[PDB]
C-alpha cells in the first residue's frame, strides 16, 4: 500500500 | 479585454504608485487577510494582455473545487429545518426598514473638505442603492453574503463616456469568483520589495453547468478582471491556512447534520418495525426441489396480509366488515418436532428519553449565532445587537466602494480627499423603532429611579449640575437647552 | 514543444556563461557588452545569479567539468519538473555513545 | 533510497576545543555532517538533471 | 545573531547593538541562570564567538528550537482548531468582544497622558503617534481581529518598515507575522570556570522555521524563508505569561481547554455514533446449504438473501421510503421455504439504537469546558464571578497592551522626539486607557449609587449629632474632600 | 484521583459506543489458506463500511441515503445451525453521574477556597 505521490495528465493545448 | 482598459488604467496607476512607495522592504506580503497569492517572475509583465493565466491556473486549481464544495454545503445547510430561519432573523436584523423611513445611507455628519462635495456625495449615494436596488433587494445581498460568505459585484464604464456611463451593478455568481494577487519582485534569497500585487480577480466564465442541472462543457478560459472592476468584501473569517474563507454559518456544517442525521435516525427508528414483524415457513420436506415450493406457494396464499393501509382515508383497503375481533392463523406439521412454528421478531421499542434531540438542537441553535431571546435587555441581546452591528460594517463596503469609485470616475473628489475623509464617512441605518423606543425607555426608567433615590440629597451633597450628569446622564451643553427651554415655557 | 506544458523557464550553466550573459546586453539592440554587471557571478553570495530578461532563472553549476549549460523548464505543479525529491526522512540526528567508555 | 553520516566525536577533544577557540565541537560537526548531506543532495539533483 | 549584512535590518539592528554594548558596561553579573522571564528561546554561546561560521550559526540557532517549534507548531494549530469549534468559539468571542470595545460614536482605546511631561507639546505628539498606530493596523476597525489572534495563538507579532533613508518621517505600517513560521531566540553570550555567571546581553533576534519543505495542511502560499536574522527592534510584538513546567513552552489562553474539549467532542461523537448506529432494522439470515461446494450452496443462500432483502432506502430529501406504494404497509412479512424437518434456514435480528441516555455527562463536560474556557458563571447585577472576568479583561489587556507600546515608544525615540532616557526616566507611565461598555458601567455605579443612598437616609437622624456632614459625605457618599468643596460652590451658586 | 475518575468516566461514554459483532464460522479439518476462505467470503463481504465522519455532518461512503434495514448473512456448510454472527454490550447509559460531583466538591475545599466559589 505505498502512498500515492499525485497523477498526471497530459496538457490541452490551445 | 478591452471592456476593462479604464479599469485597468486605476489599477495601473495604483500599483505604479505601489512601487513608487515606500511601503516596501518587507517579509511577510503586505496582508491582513485576502486574496490567494501567487510568486512571478519580477519582471513588471509579461508581453501578452492573458499573460497572467500563466499564474492564475497554478493559484486557483485546488481553491476553485474547494469553494465551490464550500458554497454548495453552505447553500444545503441553509435549505434545512430552522438554520434558514436563523438566517433571516439575522438578515431581518441586519437590513433594517420600515413604513417612511430611511434605509442604509450615507452620513457625512464630520469634517469634510466642502459642503459641495457633500452634497454630491449624497446625491450620488442614493445612485449606489439604486445600483443594487437596496430597498427592494438589500436583504437578499446580505443573506448571500452571511451564507456564501462574501460578496461580488461587476462594475459598468461606458467606456467612453465614464464619468457619465455609470450603470447598475452585476453580482458575481460564488464559486466562480476567485481574489488573487501576485509577487512581483525577486532579490538576494527572499525579496521584500515592490510587493504592490496588483490584486486582480479571476473568473470561471460558465453558465451552462451546475451541480444539479446543466449541460454543454465547452473548451473554456478563464479571464479578466482588474481589482478596479470589482465590488468586493468578504466577511474576515479564515481557517488555518490559506485564504480559505468562512462563512457565518460555515460552524453549523458540523452540528447542523450531526442533528440532522440523528432527527432521521430517529424517523427511521421509530418507523422501521412500526409494521407487524414475523417469518412464516413451511416444511416442504420429502418433495422434488421443484414441486416443494408449490406447497410453500399455495399456504401463502391463505397467511398473505392483504392488508395494505390508506393514508388518504385513515382506513384499511378492503377490509370490511367494521373489524374482526382476530387473525386466524394454521399451519400442519411434519413431525411431532420444533420445526414448524411462526418466527415473530422484536420491535421498534419505546425505551428512549427523547431528549438527547433537545440538546444537540439547542447546541445548533446556539451554533447558527443566535441570542437566546429567540427560539428587556440583556448582556445576550446586547452582545448578538454588536454582532449585527459588525456584520453591518463589514457589509458595508459594498456601498463604500462603489461610492469611492463613481466619486473618483466623474473627477469630483480627489481619491487622497476620500482616504482623509474616511476616517468616518460611514452609512448610517434605521433600526427597529420598536426596541429601540423600549431600550431608551428603560435606560430612562433607571435614571428616573436613581434621581428620585437621590432626591433628599439633590440640593445638600450633590449639586444639581451633578446630578443631571452623573445621575440624569446629561451632557453639560444638553443641561444648558434644557434649562432654557425651561425658561421659556415659564413665561 | 516537447512538454506541452510550458517553455524552459531557468538555466544552470558555467561561469563562464554567466560571465558572458553579465556583460552583455540581453534586451534588443545594436551591440553590447562591458563590465559584468548583469547577473551575479560570484558564487560566494549565490549560486542564483538573476533573471534573464526578466525571463529565466539563471543559477551557476560551479562544478560543469569543462563548460556547458543545460536549459530546462519547471511548473506550478510539483510532476510537471521532469525531476522531483520526494523525502519520507530527512536531516534527522542521531545521537548516542558508545556505553563501554561513554565517547559520543 | 536513504544516506546518513556519523561523526561521534570524542569528551576530551570537545572541552578543550571549547578552552582554546569557545567552539562546541558538536555543534560544528553537526552542521558540516548535515551540510555534507545537502551538498550531496544538491549536486545529486543537478547532476541527475544533466544526466538525463 | 545578526551573521549577515542586513539590507532592510540594520537601520533596527544599529539600535540594538548599542543597546548591547550599554549591557556589556552593566553589573548584570554573577548570576548562575539567564535574566529570563518569558519570550524567545535561549542557546549557551560563548563570550567570544569569534568565527560564527554557517555550520555553527546554523545549530547556534536550531539547537534552541527544533522540537520547540515542533511542539509550538502542534498547539497552535489545536488552538486554531479549537477556536473554530463550537462553544469555544463562544468564549473567545465574548472575551475578544470585552477586551476590544468599539461603540457608535465614542472613543477607542487610547493613550492618557495625564502625569508630568516636559510638555504639552510632547503629550501632543505622543497621542497623535498612538493614533497613528493604531491606524496603522486599523485598530478602530479590525483591533478585536488582532487582538483575538493574539488571545488564540497566545501570541502576535508585527513586522516594521523602515524607508530607511528618512527614519523620523519613515515610519511605516506593521504586518502582522504568521505563527507556526514565526520563531523567536535569544543567546547567552558567556563562558567562564564553572558555567557562566556574568552578563547575558541576549541580542534577541527573530528567526523563521521557512515551512518550505513541510506542505500545510492546505493553503501553503508563502513560505518565509531560513537565513533570515531579524533584531527584536524590527518587530513589534506581545504575548502572555501562560508557560508549561519547563523552558519556553508558551501556550494559549484556549490552552486549559485542550484537555475538555477534545473530550466533550469525543463524548458527543460517541453519543451520535451510539444513537445513529443500529437505529435501522437489522438482521442476519442464515441459510442451510449445506452438502455443497460453495460454488453451488452459494444458490441455495442467494433464494433466500436476494429474496428477503429489503429493498427501502429511505428518502432523505422529503420524509418518505422509496419505492414503498400503496401508502403504508401494515407488515413487514418475510417466508421461507425448509427443504427438510431440520431449522436451519432461519433469520437473527440484531440488537438496536436502545436510546437509554439520559445523556447527562454531556452537560457536566459542557460546563466544566465553560469554566476551562473562563466563560462567566453568568453565561451559557454585580457579581463576584463577573468582577473577577472584568479584573481578567483588565490584565489581559495589559498585556496586549504591549502591541501599542512598543511601536509608540519606538517612533518617539525614531523621530527624536523623546531620548532614550527620558522615556525610561518619565515611563514607568505610558498608560493606555481601554474603551469601556457603558451600558454596563452605568449599571455598576447606579448599584454603587443606590447603596450609598440608602445609607446615608438611615444615618440622615445623627448627621448633625454624632457624625459631621463632612465626614458622610467622605464616608458614606464616598466623595473626596476637593470633591465637597466643588459639590458645595456648585450648590451655592444653583442656590441662588 | 478526580482527573482519574473523569477519566473512567469518559473512556465508559466512548468505548462501546460503535456496534460492535464477531463474525463466527467453522473450518475444522481445511488448510489454513483454504480455511481462511469460509471466514473471508462473510468477513470482507459482510463489512459496515459507512462511518460517520467525526470532522463533519456527514456520513463516509453512506450512499444510499440510509438503509431502513441492515441486510447480513451467514451460509452454513454444515447440515445445522452452526455459523453465526455475535454482538458485545455497547455503552449503555448508567450515569447517575454523581462521584464526580463529590469529588470536585472535597477537592475544592482542599485547594483552599470558600464554598461561595464554583
Amino acid at each position: 500500500g505505498p502512498a500515492v505521490m499525485g497523477m498526471v495528465r497530459r496538457a490541452i493545448p490551445n | 479585454l478591452s471592456l476593462f482598459a479604464p479599469w485597468a488604467k486605476m489599477d495601473e496607476r495604483n500599483f505604479k504608485d505601489q512601487e513608487k512607495e515606500d511601503l516596501v522592504s518587507i517579509t511577510a506580503p503586505k496582508l491582513d487577510d485576502g486574496a490567494r497569492e501567487f510568486e512571478v517572475s519580477s519582471n513588471e509583465a509579461a508581453s501578452p494582455y492573458n499573460a497572467a493565466f500563466q499564474t492564475i491556473f497554478g493559484s486557483y486549481e485546488p481553491g476553485m473545487k474547494t469553494t465551490r464544495e464550500l458554497i454548495d454545503t453552505y447553500r444545503n445547510l441553509m435549505n434545512n429545518y430552522e438554520v434558514d430561519n436563523a438566517v433571516s432573523e439575522i438578515v431581518s436584523d441586519a437590513i433594517v426598514y420600515e413604513d417612511d423611513t430611511e434605509v442604509v445611507a450615507l452620513n457625512l455628519d464630520k469634517s469634510k473638505f466642502s459642503p459641495k462635495i457633500k452634497n454630491m456625495m449624497l446625491d450620488e449615494f442614493s445612485d449606489v442603492l439604486n445600483h443594487l436596488s437596496f430597498q427592494r433587494k438589500g436583504s437578499d445581498h446580505f443573506r448571500r453574503w452571511y451564507v456564501d460568505s462574501r460578496i461580488f459585484f461587476h462594475k459598468i464604464i461606458d467606456p467612453k463616456r465614464p464619468k457619465e456611463g455609470i450603470k447598475e451593478l452585476r453580482r458575481l455568481d460564488p464559486r466562480q469568483v476567485q481574489y488573487v494577487r501576485e509577487i512581483i519582485t525577486e532579490t538576494e534569497a527572499g525579496t521584500k520589495i515592490v510587493k504592490g500585487y496588483k490584486e486582480y480577480f479571476i473568473y470561471d466564465t460558465a453558465h451552462e453547468s451546475y451541480a444539479c442541472d446543466g449541460r454543454m462543457y465547452e473548451a473554456g478560459t478563464k479571464i479578466k478582471i482588474p481589482k478596479a472592476a470589482v465590488v468586493y468584501a468578504h466577511s474576515g473569517l479564515v481557517d488555518c491556512c490559506g485564504k480559505n474563507i468562512i462563512g457565518y454559518l460555515h460552524r453549523a456544517v458540523k452540528p447542523a447534520n450531526q442533528l440532522k442525521l440523528l432527527e432521521d435516525a430517529v424517523v427511521i427508528y421509530r418507523i422501521t418495525r412500526a409494521p407487524d414483524r414475523r417469518v412464516w415457513y413451511v416444511d416442504t420436506g420429502n418433495m422434488p426441489a421443484r414441486k416443494a415450493a408449490e406447497h410453500m406457494q399455495h399456504v401463502m396464499n391463505t397467511m398473505k396480509n392483504r392488508v395494505v393501509y390508506d393514508a388518504s382515508t385513515g382506513k384499511i383497503k378492503n377490509q370490511q366488515h367494521n373489524m374482526s375481533m382476530t387473525e386466524d392463523y394454521w399451519l400442519q406439521r411434519r413431525d411431532g418436532k420444533a420445526v414448524t412454528e411462526v418466527d415473530t421478531l422484536p420491535g421498534a421499542d419505546n425505551t428512549g428519553n427523547m431528549e438527547d434531540i433537545r440538546w444537540f438542537r439547542q447546541a445548533l441553535y446556539m451554533a447558527l449565532r443566535v441570542p437566546l431571546s429567540r427560539i428587556s435587555i440583556t448582556r445576550d441581546e446586547l452582545t448578538f445587537a454588536k454582532f449585527i452591528r459588525e456584520l453591518q460594517h463589514k457589509f458595508e463596503e459594498v456601498f463604500l466602494d462603489p461610492l469611492k469609485t463613481n466619486l473618483l470616475l466623474k473627477g469630483i473628489i480627489t481619491e487622497d480627499e476620500w482616504n482623509d475623509e474616511i476616517n468616518n464617512i460611514k452609512i448610517e441605518f434605521h433600526r427597529d423603532s420598536y426596541f429601540a423606543e423600549l431600550k431608551e425607555a428603560e435606560i430612562l426608567e433607571r435614571r428616573i429611579n436613581m434621581l428620585t433615590m437621590a432626591e433628599p440629597f439633590i440640593g445638600k451633597y450633590i449639586s444639581h449640575r451633578t446630578a443631571m450628569k452623573d445621575i440624569l446622564q446629561m451632557t453639560d451643553e444638553e443641561i444648558e437647552q434644557e434649562a432654557k427651554q425651561i425658561e421659556e415655557e415659564s413665561k | 514543444r516537447q512538454t506541452g506544458r510550458g517553455e524552459g523557464n531557468f538555466i544552470i550553466a558555467s561561469r563562464n556563461v554567466v560571465n558572458v550573459l553579465a556583460s552583455v546586453d540581453t534586451g534588443i539592440s545594436y551591440a553590447a557588452q562591458g563590465l559584468a554587471t548583469g547577473f551575479s557571478t560570484d558564487t560566494t553570495k549565490s549560486v542564483f545569479a538573476g533573471v534573464l530578461g526578466g525571463k529565466y532563472r539563471v543559477y551557476i553549476d560551479q562544478y560543469a567539468k569543462q563548460d556547458y549549460f543545460t536549459v530546462g523548464y519547471k511548473g506550478p505543479n510539483e510532476m510537471d519538473a521532469g525531476i522531483y525529491y520526494a523525502p519520507y526522512v530527512a536531516l534527522t540526528p542521531l545521537r548516542g555513545s558508545d556505553p563501554k567508555n561513554f565517547q559520543p | 533510497k536513504s544516506r546518513q553520516l556519523k561523526a561521534a566525536y570524542s569528551i576530551e577533544l570537545a572541552q578543550d576545543l571549547r578552552a582554546v577557540h569557545g567552539m562546541d565541537a558538536d555543534a560544528e560537526l553537526s552542521g558540516i555532517l548535515a551540510t555534507e548531506i545537502m551538498l550531496e543532495i544538491n549536486r545529486e539533483v543537478v547532476d541527475w538533471i544533466n544526466y538525463s
